[PDB]
RNA sequence: CUGACUGGGGCCUGUAGAGCACUGAUAGGGCUAGGGGGCCCACCAGCCUACCAAACCCUGUCAAACUCCGAAGGGUCCCAGGUGGAGCCUGGGAGUGAGGGCGCGAGCGAUAACGUCCGCGUCCGAGCGCGGGAACAACCGAGACCGCCAGCUAAGGCCCCCAAGUCUGGGCUAAGUGGUAAAGGAUGUGGCGCCGCGAAGACAGCCAGGAGGUUGGCUUAGAAGCAGCCAUCCUUUAAAGAGUGCGUAAUAGCUCACUGGUCGAGUGGCGCCGCGCCGAAAAUGAUCGGGGCUUAAGCCCAGCGCCGAAGCUGCGGGUCUGGG
RNA sequence: CGCCUCCUAAAAGGUAACGGAGGCGCCCAAAGGUCCCCUCAGGCGGGACGGAAAUCCGCCGGAGAGCGCAAGGGUAGAAGG
RNA sequence: CGAUCAACGGAUAAAAGUUACCCCGGGGAUAACAGGCUGAUCUCCCCCGAGCGUCCACAGCGGCGGGGAGGUUUGGCACCUCGAUGUCGGCUCGUCGCAUCCUGGGGCUGAAGAAGGUCCCAAGGGUUGGGCUGUUCGCCCAUUAAAGCGGCACGCGAGCUG
RNA sequence: UCCCCCGUGCCCAUAGCGGCGUGGAACCACCCGUUCCCAUUCCGAACACGGAAGUGAAACGCGCCAGCGCCGAUGGUACUGGGCGGGCGACCGCCUGGGAGAGUAGGUCGGUGCGGGGGA
C-alpha cells in the first residue's frame, strides 16, 4: 500500500531515468538539505553535496543555494557538465529551487 | 574413435528430417557401411536414425 | 437451420520479432503486441500500439524483473 | 499396538522392475536423512490396514538400524487401486503432527429416529510428542439428534496432545436417512432447462 | 434429475476420454463404494436409475453420496437433417467418467445391505464396476 | 559452403498433464442474512425449524471460449559438423490450382459412414512394377539401367497344396476355441491367494433335538418368524433368529439356521490371474484361402536352423555426372 | 458475404467447416498536447431529513474499480480522477 | 468533396420473372431409382428385478435404467453407373431365410377335462374364395388345420399388363 | 576493514500480514509558528516557508515469534519427443531419452552495491 509521497516520488523519478541523464538528486530534510549526482547505469553515487558535510548556517534557502553552488564545484572537476535534476517528491519551489538554481551558477548543465 | 555406421533398414516411409538424416552421413543405399568420425553432430544424425541403422565402435 | 455465428477477425500476427543475441539495427521491430506485455528498456522506443523497436544498432536482451514486468534492451555493439 | 517391518536399501534398481518383483518402491526422510527405501508389497500391505498413518511403523534396515516412522503419505495407481510408493517419516524426539482416531462412543439418539451417523472426520490431526502416542481419542456421541453435530471443539484431549486445527470444524453428524416416500416428491419435482450465461451486451 | 442451473455457455465441444481419472478415485464419505472400470459418458438418466434403484433397496435407512455429477451438454441434430447449418441442440445432460473414479458411496448400512444396493445400481450403467470398501488406504488421502 | 538434418548455447511460447488462486459449474457438511412453516402476539418483539436457501469455512469435484502452475516439444539467432540432383541470385519454359487412403491431434456428426473439415506426417497419385497379406492403389517388406540355370537377407513363412522344421525345451486349451460380437450368466479347467469351520471331531450320509416368555408390536380387514417400518429384548439351555425357506384365509405342518449320537479327514464362502462355455437368428452351396490339424499343423514363453523380393552380394555390359 | 475480439488452433507465425460466442459501419474541441497535483471497487463501524443506494468521518482493502462503445490484452511506479 | 460501389478487390451511368412448349454443350465432379457404406430411426432378442398377479419378484407380466442382433422402415453419406442401371401395383413363374401361421415333437402353466397362455425343437409340405380401392397395406363378407412374416436390383417390363 | 543512522539502487514476498520488544547524542520524524515564498474546488490535513521548547506517542529503522501469507526438496506418478506392440472400438501396453502439477519433508519475520554522517 503505497502513499502520495511514495507515488509521487516514482513518478518524476521514473521520467527522469528514461531520458538517461545523470541524476542530480535532492534529499531535503526539516534541518537539512543533501544531493548527490548518481549514474543509475552502475547503481553508483559520482559525487555528493550536502549542507550536514559543510557544516552550514541558518537560512534554510540560502544554505540550500550554498549547497548547491557547492555541489556544482566538486563536479565540474570530474568533468560532470550534464545531469538531470530529481525534485523527488519536492515541489520545484523553496528551498530545492534554491539548490538547483546554485547548481545552474556552478556551472552544471541543466 | 571412429563410428561404423550401417544402413540396414529402409527409409521408405519415414518422415523426411529422418531421410535427410540418412544424407547427412552420406548413406543412400541399404547394407552401405560408412566410416565416419565420432563428434556429437555426427552422433545425434546416428541416433535420429538409430531404428534404421546398426551401429559399431571401431580403431 | 441456420448459424447465428459464422465469422472471426484476420490474425494479426503478433509476439517477438528479435529474440535475444540477435544483432538488430536502429528501427528494426523488437515485438508486437496488445498491451505492454514487454516493456522498452535501455535503447529501446515503444510505439502508439505498443510496438517496441530498437533505438541504436546492436544486440537485443530480455530481463525478467518481477513484479516490474519483462524488459527488452538493446545493448550497443 | 506396535508394528515392525522390515525395509530394504534402493539404488538405481526401476520403480517399474521393484514392483513387478513383488516390492514396493518408498523414501525415507526427516530433516536430517533422505533414503530410497523398498518394501515387501505383500508384507507391507499385512502391517498398513492394521497401521494406517495411526500407529508407530518402525523399519528393520538390512544394516542393522531399527527406525521409528510414520507412514505419511501414499501414492495409489489411480486405474488399479494399488499402492505404488510409500513416504516413512522417521520420528524423533521432537513433536510432530499426526492423525489419531476417533471412536465415536455411543449410540445417537439421531440413529434410533430412523437417523444415519455421518463420520465426517474418523481421525484428528494433531501435534504431540513421538512418546505420547494415544490409540485413539473418544467421543461422545450419543447426545447427537437429526441433525445435531460434535467439532473439534468438543474433542477431549488426552494428556500432552495439543489439537492442530480448528476447533470450528465439523468432525461427525447426524442426517436423515433415505426413505422411498420421498421418491413420490423427487420423481414429480419439476427441473428446468438450463440458463446461459451472457456474452456481449449481456454479461 | 441433475444438470446445472446455468452456465456460461450452452454447447460444449466432445473432446475426448483418454487416460484414468484424474481424481474422484478414493472413498471419502461412505462405508463402500462403487467404481467405474471403464471410460464413459454416463448420463443424468442413468445417474437417477441407479440412484432410486438404490434408495428402493434401503427402503428407510442409509445415505447415498452421488460423487459424480453431469455437466457437459450433450448435442444432437433433429432427426432426418443433413450434415451442416450448425451445431445440433442440447438434448440432455453427461458426467464424463474415466476409470478409477468413485461414483456412489453408501453409509449406516450392512455390509450385504450396500454390497447389493450396488451391485443393483451397477447394472444401471453403461459401464463395468468394481465395488470397493473403505481402506487405510483411502483414509490416507 | 552459405543447404536439408545434426551438436552446443541463449531467447520466445501457454498445449499435454494438472490445479481451483480468478470466471463459472458443483455433491455433502458446518456456520448463517433472507424468506416459507409451526407456537405467541398487533403493543412490536420473540422462540422452534428432518423447509427452500446468499455470503463465508470444510470435505470433494468439473470446464474449448477458467489458470496459482505447467511439461515433452516447437520456432528463431550465434558458433560448429554437414560437398548435397544441397543452397543463393538473374533470367527462359512450364504444369498444377477435383486429390485420396492410412497414423496421430481437434471441430462437425451419433465416443455413426469407404462421412465431412482443418493440423503434422506418410504412402498412392506418378511406384495398378517386385515379395508378404488367399484374392486387393495407398497395411507390412522394398525405391525396378540391362543380362546370368550364382550367393545373403527383408516382411512373411517352413504338415500337403507351396520354397524351407511334421525343429528343440516349459506351460495352457478340448471349445475345431483357434477360424470375427456385448452387457450379463455358469460347480469348465488350470493357477495363485483370503477368511472361517474341523481330530477341544467338522463337512456328506445315516440319527434324534429345533424350546419358554409370545397368536409379541408403532399395526390395519387374518398378521401366531414368514402383508409395511421406527422392535430385538430375556429364558431352559447341550442347543435353536421374538426366524433362512416351502405352507396358510390366518394357523398348523416340513425345514434351515443351531446342539447332541454315528463314523474318522478334511470341509465351506470371498476374491484375483491364464485359457475356454453360454449369450450367437437372414435370405443361391458350403468352406479357417483348401485339404486337413487336438502332448497341434491351436494359444503363451525361450531358442537353433532353413526358405523367402526386381532390397544387398558376386560376374559382365550400357549411359550420364565427377576425379584421374 | 466487408471489418474487430475470443475459442476451435495441436505452448513460434499461420490454419477449415452452413463449428461455438459476441461486436463495428461510430465517437471526442476534449474524451486532444503538456505541466502540476490526486487514487479505486468493496466490507465493517459511526451520522438530521436519508432510503440497499446521495453526502460526511474512521478502520480494513494490490486492484476484484476505472479506462465512451464488443472482447481480449494492458494498466494505480497510470493508460484512471 | 460526391460510394450500405454492404455481392464490402468495387463487370454497366443504367436491369425483374417464367418455361410441363423447349434446346445445345457438359457432369455420376451433383440430386432424384436401385445398389454400397452407416444403423440414428425401425424390427427382433437379451441384462437388472422396482412392481402387478388374493397369497407368491420371474403362470403371464417388467417401472427407472443397461447390452446387442438383423439390414424388411424413415434417414445420413455421395462410392460404380447421367456416350441411359426403365421406374409403384398387378399377372406369370418361382426360389430362399426362419425371428413358425398351420400340421409334427416337447418343457412350464394361475395345466381337472376340453380348450387356451407362454417358451423350446422343427423350413417337409401346406398356407382359400370374394366386396372396396391404382393400390402394396388395411378394413370387411364367407370359410379355414392355417389363412405366417421377410430376402432375391422394395426377385421377375430383351416375360405380359400399364 | 566493523557497528548505527540518512540517502539512492539492485534482487523482486526467503523481502509480506499480525504480535511483542527496542532506538532520539547524531541523523530522520513528528513537533513550534504561519511574518515571508508558496498553498487549500473548505482546512498550513497536503504542499510550502521561518524555526528548534518538547517527543520517539504516530511514522521510520533495528530485533524477536512460524498464526496467516510467501518459498519448497528427495521420491513416485501424469504427460511426452523418437522407436515398437495390442484392441471392433472407446481405448491400452513395452523400449529409449525428457519430466511435471498436487502433496510430503522442510525453508522464511530478508540479502546485497554505491555515496554521505557518526562511533571504535
Ligand atoms: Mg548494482
Ligand atoms: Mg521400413
Ligand atoms: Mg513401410
Ligand atoms: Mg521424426
Ligand atoms: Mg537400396
Ligand atoms: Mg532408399
Ligand atoms: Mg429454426
Ligand atoms: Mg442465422
Ligand atoms: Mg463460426
Ligand atoms: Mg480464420
Ligand atoms: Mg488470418
Ligand atoms: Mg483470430
Ligand atoms: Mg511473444
Ligand atoms: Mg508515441
Ligand atoms: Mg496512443
Ligand atoms: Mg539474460
Ligand atoms: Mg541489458
Ligand atoms: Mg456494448
Ligand atoms: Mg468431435
Ligand atoms: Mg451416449
Ligand atoms: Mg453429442
Ligand atoms: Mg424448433
Ligand atoms: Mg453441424
Ligand atoms: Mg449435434
Ligand atoms: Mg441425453
Ligand atoms: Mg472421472
Ligand atoms: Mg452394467
Ligand atoms: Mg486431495
Ligand atoms: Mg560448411
Ligand atoms: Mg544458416
Ligand atoms: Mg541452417
Ligand atoms: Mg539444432
Ligand atoms: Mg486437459
Ligand atoms: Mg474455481
Ligand atoms: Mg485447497
Ligand atoms: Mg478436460
Ligand atoms: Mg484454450
Ligand atoms: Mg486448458
Ligand atoms: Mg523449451
Ligand atoms: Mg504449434
Ligand atoms: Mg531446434
Ligand atoms: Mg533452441
Ligand atoms: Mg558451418
Ligand atoms: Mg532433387
Ligand atoms: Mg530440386
Ligand atoms: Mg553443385
Ligand atoms: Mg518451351
Ligand atoms: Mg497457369
Ligand atoms: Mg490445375
Ligand atoms: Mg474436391
Ligand atoms: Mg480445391
Ligand atoms: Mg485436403
Ligand atoms: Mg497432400
Ligand atoms: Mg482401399
Ligand atoms: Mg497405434
Ligand atoms: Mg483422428
Ligand atoms: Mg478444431
Ligand atoms: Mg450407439
Ligand atoms: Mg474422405
Ligand atoms: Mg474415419
Ligand atoms: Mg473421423
Ligand atoms: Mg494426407
Ligand atoms: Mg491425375
Ligand atoms: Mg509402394
Ligand atoms: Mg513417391
Ligand atoms: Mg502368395
Ligand atoms: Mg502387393
Ligand atoms: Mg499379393
Ligand atoms: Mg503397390
Ligand atoms: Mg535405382
Ligand atoms: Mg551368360
Ligand atoms: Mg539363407
Ligand atoms: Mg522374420
Ligand atoms: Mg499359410
Ligand atoms: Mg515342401
Ligand atoms: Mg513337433
Ligand atoms: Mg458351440
Ligand atoms: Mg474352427
Ligand atoms: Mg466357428
Ligand atoms: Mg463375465
Ligand atoms: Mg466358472
Ligand atoms: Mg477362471
Ligand atoms: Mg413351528
Ligand atoms: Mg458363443
Ligand atoms: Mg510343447
Ligand atoms: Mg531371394
Ligand atoms: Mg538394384
Ligand atoms: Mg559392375
Ligand atoms: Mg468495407
Ligand atoms: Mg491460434
Ligand atoms: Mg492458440
Ligand atoms: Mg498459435
Ligand atoms: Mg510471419
Ligand atoms: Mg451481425
Ligand atoms: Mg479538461
Ligand atoms: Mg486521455
Ligand atoms: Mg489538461
Ligand atoms: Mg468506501
Ligand atoms: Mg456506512
Ligand atoms: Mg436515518
Ligand atoms: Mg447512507
Ligand atoms: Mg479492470
Ligand atoms: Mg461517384
Ligand atoms: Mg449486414
Ligand atoms: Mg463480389
Ligand atoms: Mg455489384
Ligand atoms: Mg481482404
Ligand atoms: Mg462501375
Ligand atoms: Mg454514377
Ligand atoms: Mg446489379
Ligand atoms: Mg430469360
Ligand atoms: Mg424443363
Ligand atoms: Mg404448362
Ligand atoms: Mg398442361
Ligand atoms: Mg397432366
Ligand atoms: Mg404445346
Ligand atoms: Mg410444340
Ligand atoms: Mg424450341
Ligand atoms: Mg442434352
Ligand atoms: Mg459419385
Ligand atoms: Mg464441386
Ligand atoms: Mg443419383
Ligand atoms: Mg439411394
Ligand atoms: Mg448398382
Ligand atoms: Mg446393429
Ligand atoms: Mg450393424
Ligand atoms: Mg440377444
Ligand atoms: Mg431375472
Ligand atoms: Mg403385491
Ligand atoms: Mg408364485
Ligand atoms: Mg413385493
Ligand atoms: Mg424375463
Ligand atoms: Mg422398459
Ligand atoms: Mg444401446
Ligand atoms: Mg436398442
Ligand atoms: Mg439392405
Ligand atoms: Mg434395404
Ligand atoms: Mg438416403
Ligand atoms: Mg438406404
Ligand atoms: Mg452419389
Ligand atoms: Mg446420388
Ligand atoms: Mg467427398
Ligand atoms: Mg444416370
Ligand atoms: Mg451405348
Ligand atoms: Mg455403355
Ligand atoms: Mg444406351
Ligand atoms: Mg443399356
Ligand atoms: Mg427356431
Ligand atoms: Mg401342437
Ligand atoms: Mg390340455
Ligand atoms: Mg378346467
Ligand atoms: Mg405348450
Ligand atoms: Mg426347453
Ligand atoms: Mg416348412
Ligand atoms: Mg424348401
Ligand atoms: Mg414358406
Ligand atoms: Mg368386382
Ligand atoms: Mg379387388
Ligand atoms: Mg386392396
Ligand atoms: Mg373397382
Ligand atoms: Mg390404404
Ligand atoms: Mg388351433
Ligand atoms: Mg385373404
Ligand atoms: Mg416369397
Ligand atoms: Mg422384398
Ligand atoms: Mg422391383
Ligand atoms: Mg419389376
Ligand atoms: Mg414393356
Ligand atoms: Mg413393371
Ligand atoms: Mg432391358
Ligand atoms: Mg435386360
Ligand atoms: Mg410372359
Ligand atoms: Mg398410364
Ligand atoms: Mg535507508
Ligand atoms: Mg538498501
Ligand atoms: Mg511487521
Ligand atoms: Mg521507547
Ligand atoms: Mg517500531
Ligand atoms: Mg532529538
Ligand atoms: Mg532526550
Ligand atoms: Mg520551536
Ligand atoms: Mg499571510
Ligand atoms: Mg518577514
Ligand atoms: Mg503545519
Ligand atoms: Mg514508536
Ligand atoms: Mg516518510
Ligand atoms: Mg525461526
Ligand atoms: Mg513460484
Ligand atoms: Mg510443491
Ligand atoms: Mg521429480
Ligand atoms: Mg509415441
Ligand atoms: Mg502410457
Ligand atoms: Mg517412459
Ligand atoms: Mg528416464
Ligand atoms: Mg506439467
Ligand atoms: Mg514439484
Ligand atoms: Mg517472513
Ligand atoms: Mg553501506
Ligand atoms: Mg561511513
Amino acid at each position: 500500500r503505497l502513499t502520495a509521497y511514495e507515488r509521487r516520488k516514482f513518478r518524476v523519478r521514473n521520467r527522469i531515468k528514461r531520458t538517461g541523464r545523470l541524476r542530480l538528486s535532492v534529499f531535503r530534510s526539516l534541518k537539512h538539505i543533501y544531493a548527490q549526482i548518481i549514474d543509475d547505469e552502475k547503481g553508483v553515487t559520482l559525487v555528493s553535496a550536502s549542507s550536514l558535510a559543510l557544516k552550514l548556517k541558518g537560512n534554510k534557502t540560502e544554505v540550500a543555494r550554498q549547497v548547491g553552488r557547492a555541489l556544482a564545484e566538486k563536479a565540474l572537476a570530474l568533468g560532470i557538465k550534464q545531469v538531470a535534476f530529481d525534485r523527488g517528491p519536492y515541489k520545484y519551489h523553496g528551498r530545492v529551487k534554491a539548490l538547483a538554481e546554485g547548481a545552474r551558477e556552478g556551472g552544471l548543465e541543466f | 574413435p571412429r563410428l561404423k555406421v550401417k544402413l540396414v533398414k529402409s527409409p521408405i516411409g519415414y518422415p523426411k528430417d529422418q531421410k535427410a538424416a540418412l544424407k547427412a552421413l552420406g548413406l543412400r543405399r541399404l547394407q552401405q557401411e560408412r566410416v565416419l568420425e565420432d563428434t556429437p553432430a555426427i552422433r545425434g544424425n546416428v541416433e535420429k536414425v538409430a531404428h534404421l541403422v546398426r551401429v559399431e565402435v571401431v580403431e | 437451420g441456420s448459424t447465428r455465428n459464422g465469422r472471426d477477425s484476420q490474425a494479426k500476427r503478433l509476439g517477438v520479432k528479435r529474440y535475444e543475441g540477435q544483432v538488430v539495427r536502429a528501427g528494426n521491430i523488437l515485438v508486437r503486441q496488445r498491451g505492454t506485455r514487454f516493456k522498452p528498456g535501455k535503447n529501446v522506443g515503444m510505439g502508439r500500439d505498443f510496438t517496441l523497436f530498437a533505438l541504436v544498432d546492436g544486440v537485443v536482451e530480455f530481463q525478467d524483473r518481477g513484479r516490474l514486468g519483462r524488459y527488452v534492451h538493446v545493448r550497443p555493439l | 499396538m506396535e508394528y515392525r517391518l522390515k525395509a530394504y536399501y534402493r539404488e538405481g534398481e526401476k520403480p517399474s522392475a521393484l514392483r513387478r518383483a513383488g516390492k514396493l518402491p518408498g523414501v525415507m526422510y526427516n530433516r536430517h536423512l533422505n533414503r530410497k527405501v523398498y518394501v515387501d508389497l505383500v508384507e507391507f500391505d499385512k502391517v498398513f490396514r492394521q497401521a494406517s498413518i495411526h500407529h508407530v511403523i518402525v523399519l528393520e534396515l538390512p544394516d542393522g538400524q531399527s527406525l521409528p516412522t510414520l507412514v505419511r503419505q501414499v501414492n495409489l495407481d489411480k486405474r488399479r487401486r494399488r499402492p505404488e510408493h510409500v513416504d516413512f517419516f522417521v520420528l524423533s524426539d521432537e513433536p510432530v503432527e499426526m492423525y489419531v482416531p476417533l471412536r465415536f462412543v455411543g449410540t445417537p439418539a439421531g440413529v434410533r429416529a430412523g437417523g444415519v451417523l455421518q463420520e465426517i472426520h474418523r481421525d484428528i490431526l494433531v501435534k504431540v510428542s513421538p512418546r505420547n502416542i494415544p490409540e485413539f481419542i473418544e467421543v461422545d456421541v450419543s447426545g447427537l439428534e437429526i441433525g445435531d453435530s460434535l467439532h473439534a471443539s468438543d474433542l477431549k484431549l488426552p494428556p500432552g496432545v495439543e489439537l492442530a486445527v480448528s476447533p470450528e470444524e465439523t468432525i461427525a453428524a447426524v442426517v436423515p436417512p433415505e426413505d422411498v416416500e420421498k421418491l413420490a416428491e423427487e420423481a414429480a419435482a419439476e427441473v428446468a432447462e438450463p440458463e446461459v450465461i451472457k456474452k456481449g451486451k449481456e454479461e | 434429475m441433475l444438470m446445472p442451473r446455468r452456465m456460461k455457455y450452452r454447447k460444449q465441444q466432445r473432446g475426448r476420454l483418454k487416460g484414468a481419472t484424474k481424481g474422484g478415485d478414493y472413498v471419502a464419505f461412505g462405508d463402500y463404494g462403487l467404481v467405474a472400470l471403464e471410460p464413459a459418458w454416463i448420463t443424468a438418466q442413468q445417474i437417477e436409475a441407479a440412484r432410486v434403484a438404490m434408495v428402493r433397496h434401503f427402503r428407510r435407512g442409509g445415505k447415498i453420496f452421488i460423487r459424480i455429477f453431469p455437466d457437459k451438454p450433450y448435442t444432437k441434430k433433429p432427426l432426418e437433417v443433413r450434415m451442416g447449418k450448425g451445431k445440433g441442440n442440447v438434448e440432455g445432460y453427461v458426467a464424463v467418467v474415466k476409470p478409477g473414479r468413485v461414483m456412489f458411496e453408501v453409509a449406516g448400512v450392512t455390509e450385504e445391505q450396500a454390497m447389493e444396493a450396488l451391485r443393483i445400481a451397477g447394472h444401471k450403467l453403461p459401464i463395468k464396476t468394481k465395488i470397493v470398501r473403505r481402506d487405510a488406504y483411502d483414509e490416507a488421502q
